[PDB]
């Protein structure tokens, strides 16, 4: 629907943008900001079409096409499980963490290694609350690399509430 | 609805209604986006609100088909 | 002084013209004024009175008129219920 | 206390409403919320202008600083008194002229903007830009490019826009199926000036009130 | 002459000064009273649309000039639309908005009653008793 | 009155009698104090007439009026013509501080 | 073509009983349909008890009527007709006789587009209309509005409108209505302008004529008859005929007809307010309507 436009000369005005894009598709709305401090255009606009069909069309035909004031015109189109784990071993690599938690569940992102107190801790992002419950059940208070690690939910207070299972189920759906 | 999240201002929370994550919680929750659900707070009520969000007769030849549906009589076109 | 006069004129206009919503008026108080004025005009115009007479199908038209008059008071519902 | 805490949730109030998106959080403290939802959501009612709950006395507007002092309606500007008396930092004119400007010339004349049934003017709004907008949706049409935007685009005369080549591979605009452009669906020899294409409509009274004559009252 | 006036009142009613808004409303009083029923309501609709936001404006002079202006608009527009505004603001929680609009509705109830009768937004689900005789069709 | 606020009106059902205004107040519509196109003569309730007070100007309440007061065409359409008995019962802070000001 | 309480059903002809060919669900606003009328099978105007007229268009292969215009205000419509494609006659339960017209912004769209694209598909609406959809979804749900065209108040309740292309061979097509309390009256469209200019001036004369008599009778008392003398009753014309909603373009001839009965002294006294033609030509123009227009 709405398309971002950038690399615009502040001398390009609103009527000029309108007359430009009406050549491509019908334009529902144009938001073309105006700096109050400098009393000038900040050189990027937003053109809301009547649908994402004309929007994407204008993205395809318009991108890297029109040359305005010698500068080219650019167009660009415009919640997960988290486990805190404490007392990790210094020999535990982030990739090793990935290998350890892959068997329990798919990771939406990579673990985050940080130090509290000296105390090696990490955040592990699971795509599923139930697979997170698996890595918890098996890995809680367990000894890896000759070091006892604790696996629980990371704080937001901590994840894993009743509404959390309900909505995380839906985000899975 | 958002992580039982905390907001320090009412203007800001009124800005939460249009946001990436807030709409992700709605749409991924099965409650579709935009402007009907703006006043949402708890996850529960907007579920019944979204449940609140979501006979033609084609005359067969025996003259009993005056109760018979359009698509049904088309199926009997493919059968006939 | 000026607003204070507007209070007195509020008392006078309310006295003459009966219901005038001042600031806080209960829905029971105001809706009663609505019903009273609507019925008032239905029976007031011989036109709309003749109309309601036929559409209702009463035997006489004054039955409809005095019906509306009676219908202005709240207890008339229970009165019909007791017939 | 108890009445303040007795209030139903706004979402509980939404279900009673056929158009639930108008109701807002403050309607929870409506002393008669089930009624106020019905009135506010009734068909033709026009919601209260929202400048209430702001203490700014409805105009603090920064935009108010930059508003033009005034502009004469062009029909009155024809009367030339603009030059006769300088308002910016004797003047006798013809009775027939002025009278005809209001009546002969300006009988059918009407302000271009006005407003609609439910139009309400909020502080930050300025009608003028929307007037040039509505007038512009009128004048400007696809296939035509003004000489100013053409010069900025650096497109010389007789040459097609750069999106005609990508429009050759991608195809005509989905929004304009009837659009014609020289060299492709439309005759290149008809390329003239600022118009490289035009929409060809495929569609091809008296309104019981047709006056059939127009006669204004004469001053003399 | 009404149409040539409205672009002037455009900058008047919009002006920040409560004085200009006041005297402009005084224009709308006489202009609306003597031009009422001519068929310019579409222009009167505009002129009003600029007035409604000024209802909340305080001070005695501003409030009475604006009240008289809106009452003049009641005659040129007719209650129905003027009502529609008054209705959508009629109760409201704000204790202030309410006190303000019930002034306009008081004056409207004074000048017009039968005139407002058809225009009450009242339905059987809106109020309990309603009136059984409004739905009768022959 | 339209201008002076503290002035109080009567607003009773007008009688057959016609209110008088002095030559000094002549020409004012007793509600809006307008000089243009007057229409209908004012009528006051009997309670505002009786004795000497009947001769007073219904507007300024002090002087003895010869002329009849008429409502304008704007008040006759606004219906304030039929609102009630116009009269000014209290003399008003303006006239008061005027009299005490001079003497 | 029948109207349920909520919805509009279009029945065909079946045998042993009649069948539902199509059903159209109403907008939420419409509770019941008192009366409705069609324009050349393409268009409809559907009335309500509580709310006002709403026009629909029949879309073939869409098998549905699509509302393309709302109405401005709440009006209780007893009987309704079409003068034209774009305009509608309607009466009220309370006695208002009005006529509405679709805006040219809508007429351009429907003249330039097919109805099938209204419900679904691409129809390009100016920026203001959409902003009125998200801003005021309740009123602008039908995305257009009837600008009031004619409004009038006849104290009766109009039963039947009929639009006659000619009344006794007369050129100007009239619309004649019979009221419930009984009456028959007509609205004649005036060709040209100075017709409605002269008529308007005569109505303006007879409107305050009672006041003019009162001011003359007042001045002669200043040098030496109540106010309602000529009207016999206090009601002004514009006030009485305005009533519920102000008369818009309709000039009332039933008033100008009273000018005929007044004595020559009174008539010549009234017509002096005009620089225009004499009383005799006045009476000419007045009596012209019944002769020529029907
Ligand atoms: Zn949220
Ligand atoms: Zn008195
Ligand atoms: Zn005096
Ligand atoms: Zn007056």
């Amino acid at each position: 629907n709405t398309v971002y436009v950038g690399n615009i000369d502040p001398r390009i005005t609103k009527e000029q943008l309108y007359e430009l894009f009406i050549q491509i598709n019908p334009v529902l709305r144009i938001k073309y900001p105006k700096d109050k401090v400098l009393q000038a255009y900040q050189g990027y606009a937003f053109i809301e079409f009547y649908n994402q069909g004309d929007a994407q069309y204008a993205i395809k035909i318009m991108n890297n096409t029109v040359r305005l004031y010698d500068r080219l015109i650019k167009v660009r189109q415009v919640p997960i499980a988290k486990l805190f784990i404490k007392n990790l071993a210094d020999s535990i690599d982030s990739d090793q963490l990935v290998k350890i938690f892959n068997k329990f569940g798919k990771l939406i992102r990579e673990p985050e290694i940080f130090y509290l107190s000296k105390l090696k801790c990490a955040y592990v992002y699971f795509e599923d609350f139930e697979k997170a419950d698996l890595a918890i059940k098996s890995l809680n208070n367990q000894l890896v690399a000759n070091n006892r690690i604790t696996v629980d939910y990371a704080f937001k207070n901590g994840k894993g509430n009743a509404k959390y299972g309900d909505d995380v189920d839906r985000l899975l759906n | 609805i958002c992580s039982n999240k905390v907001y320090n201002g009412r203007r800001t929370f009124e800005r939460h209604f249009n946001e990436e994550r807030h709409i992700y919680h709605l749409r991924c929750l099965g409650i579709e986006p935009s402007s009907v659900f703006k006043g949402i707070t708890k996850i529960k009520e907007a579920q019944e609100l979204w449940k609140n969000m979501q006979e033609l007769e084609l005359e067969e030849e025996d003259e009993e088909g005056n109760v018979m549906s359009k698509k049904v009589y088309d199926e009997l076109k493919k059968q006939g | 002084a000026e607003k204070q006069r507007q209070l007195k004129l509020q008392k006078i206009y309310k006295q003459k013209y009966i219901g005038l919503g001042d600031e806080s008026t209960t829905r029971e108080q105001w809706q009663r004024n609505v019903r009273n004025d609507t019925l008032n005009t239905l029976q007031g115009h011989s036109a709309s009175l003749e109309y309601v007479s036929l559409s209702r199908g009463d035997l006489s038209i004054r039955d409809t008129r005095i019906h509306l008059l009676k219908s202005m008071s709240p207890g008339y519902k229970a009165y019909l219920r007791e017939e | 206390k108890r009445r303040k805490t007795e209030k139903p949730s706004l979402s509980q109030l939404k279900s009673q409403v056929p158009y639930p998106q108008i109701i807002e959080w403050y309607d929870c403290d409506a002393r008669y919320p089930g009624l106020l939802a019905s009135i506010k959501c009734t068909k033709n009612v026009i919601p209260v202008p929202s400048h209430w709950q702001s203490k700014k006395e409805y105009l603090s507007g920064r935009s108010l600083l930059g508003k033009r002092p005034f502009e004469l309606p062009d029909i009155i500007k024809k009367t030339n008194i603009e030059q006769m008396r300088s308002t910016l930092p004797a003047l006798d004119l013809d009775y027939k002229k002025l009278h005809d400007v209001f009546f002969k010339i300006g009988a059918n004349w009407k302000p271009d903007h006005l407003l609609c049934f439910g139009d309400v003017y909020y502080e930050n709004r300025n009608l003028f830009e929307e007037t040039n907008w509505k007038r512009m949706v009128d004048h400007k049409r696809p296939g035509r490019i003004s000489q100013e935007l053409r010069a900025i685009m650096n497109l010389p005369e007789g040459q097609l826009p750069p999106w005609c080549m990508k429009m050759k591979d991608i195809g005509l605009p989905t929004g304009y199926p009837d659009l014609k452009i020289a060299g492709l669906n439309w005759d290149i020899t008809n390329l003239k000036g600022d118009v490289y294409g035009k929409i060809i409509p495929n569609h091809h009274r008296n309104y019981f009130g047709a006056l059939i004559s127009f006669e204004t009252p004469e001053f003399e | 002459y009404i149409y040539f006036i409205t672009p002037l009142l455009e900058d008047a009613l919009t002006d920040r000064d409560l004085v200009h808004r006041q005297t402009a409303s005084n224009v709308i009083t006489h202009l609306a009273l003597n031009c009422s029923g001519t068929g310019h309501e579409d222009a009167f609709i505009h002129l009003m649309n600029l007035l409604i936001p000024n209802i909340f404006e305080t001070s005695p002079h501003a409030i009475m000039r604006i009240l008289e202006g809106l009452e003049a608009l009641s005659q040129a527009l007719g209650p129905g639309l003027f009502m529609n505004y008054i209705w959508a603001g009629l109760f409201h929680p704000a204790k202030n908005v309410r006190k303000a609009f019930w002034r306009v509705y008081n004056n409207m109830y004074v000048m017009y009653q039968d005139a407002m009768v058809p225009f009450y937004p009242v339905t059987p689900d809106n109020n309990e008793e309603y009136i059984e005789e409004l739905d009768l069709v022959l | 009155s339209r201008h002076q606020f503290d002035l109080i009106m009567c607003l009773k059902q007008p009688g057959v009698q016609t209110g008088l205004l002095c030559e000094k107040c002549d020409g004012k519509c007793p509600i809006c104090d307008s000089y243009v196109r007057p229409k209908r003569k004012v009528r006051v309730c009997e309670n505002c007439s009786f004795g000497k007070q009947a001769k007073n100007c219904i507007i300024c309440n002090l002087n003895v009026g010869v002329n009849d007061a008429f409502y304008c065409w704007e008040c006759c359409r606004l219906g304030k013509d039929k609102d009630g008995c116009p009269r000014i019962l209290n003399l008003g802070s303006n006239r008061l501080d005027r009299h005490f000001e001079k003497k | 073509l029948t109207a349920m309480g909520s919805t509009i059903v279009l029945y065909g002809l079946g045998k042993k009983q009649l069948l539902r060919r199509s059903v159209t669900q109403t907008p939420v606003s419409i509770t019941k349909i008192v009366s409705m009328h069609q324009w050349n099978y393409e268009r409809l105007a559907v009335g309500d008890i509580h709310e006002s007229v709403t026009l629909f268009i029949w879309d073939p292969a869409g098998n549905v009527f699509i509302p393309y215009v709302d109405d401005s205000v709440k009006r209780h419509v007893t009987v309704l007709k079409f003068l034209d494609e774009a305009t509608v006659i309607g009466a009220d339960r309370y006695g208002n006789a009005w006529t509405l017209r679709s805006p040219p912004e809508c007429e351009k769209i429907m003249s330039n587009h097919d109805p099938s694209e209204l419900s679904n598909g691409a129809i390009k609406y100016p920026l203001d209309v959409i902003t009125l959809q998200q801003k005021l979804p309740n009123t602008y749900d039908c995305k257009f509005k009837f600008q009031l065209l004619n409004h009038f108040f006849v104290n009766d309740i109009i039963t039947d409108f009929h639009i006659l292309d000619s009344l006794s061979n007369s050129d100007r097509p009239g619309c004649i209505y019979m009221g419930l309390q009984g009456t028959v009256g007509c609205f004649i469209p005036l060709l040209s302008k100075g017709n409605v200019f002269m008529m308007g001036n005569i109505e303006n004369i007879m409107a305050e004529a009672d006041d003019t008599f009162y001011l003359d009778y007042e001045s002669r008392k200043k040098n030496n008859i109540c106010e309602g003398s000529c009207s016999i009753l206090g009601r002004d014309h514009q006030e009485y005929r305005s009533y519920y909603a102000p008369v818009r373009k309709v000039i009332d001839g039933d008033l100008c007809e009273n000018f005929l009965r007044l004595s020559l002294n009174e008539q010549e006294f009234l017509a002096k307010n005009l620089k225009s033609v004499q009383v005799e030509d006045i009476i000419q123009t007045i009596n012209e309507v019944r002769t020529n227009y029907m």
